[PDB]
């Protein structure tokens, strides 16, 4: 009984931490820019 | 099988990238500092 | 009926063989993930 | 005879649960390992 119980403990904890896995994967996937303004600054000058 | 072995091939590619990034952490220890 | 039985038993035999191969390929996944773990752990201190 | 039969059946159940444990928490470790990977990647991005 102890081993069945702690299996399923691990299973639910893994489900939660995989949902956090997905949260952060999509966070990063959704997630030189300071050069162009200066480029145009010269070009203008 | 094929999917699991895909896990393995992706893990191998990730391991190669891991060695590259380990060198880079041993390598990239400079770039920001030199301009800073 | 002869062919039916001969195919039915082969079903289970190959089912078990591919079960064992699945177990081994799980082991391979885990070991490659272990090497990745070691690489990132080493980079941790670097 | 019957009591020892029950003994051994439950012991085998124990052991198979233990193998479940091992593979399961290996998956859990993979979970959290990816969690930290994506957290760093999110921070960078």
């Amino acid at each position: 009984a102890t081993y069945e119980v702690q299996i399923r403990q691990g299973h639910d904890l893994n489900e939660k931490k995989q949902h956090e896995v997905g949260r952060l994967n999509r966070e990063h996937d959704k997630l030189d820019m300071s050069r162009g303004p200066l480029e145009a600054k010269r070009n203008n000058l | 099988t094929t999917i699991i072995m895909k896990h393995n091939t992706f893990l191998i590619f990730e391991i190669n990238h891991l060695k590259r990034e380990k060198k880079k952490i041993l390598e990239d220890k400079a770039k920001m500092l030199m301009q800073a | 009926e002869k062919l039916v039985n001969m195919f039915k038993k082969s079903l289970q035999k190959d089912n078990q063989i591919h079960k064992d191969d699945k177990i081994r390929i799980m082991k391979d996944n885990v070991d490659l993930i272990r090497e990745i773990n070691t690489l990132r752990k080493s980079i941790k201190d670097i | 005879q019957g009591n020892m039969a029950a003994c051994r059946n439950l012991q085998s159940h124990i052991t198979k649960l233990n193998q479940e444990f091992q593979r399961q928490q290996e998956l859990l470790y993979n979970a959290e390992y990816q969690i930290q990977l994506m957290e760093r990647r999110v921070a960078r991005a």
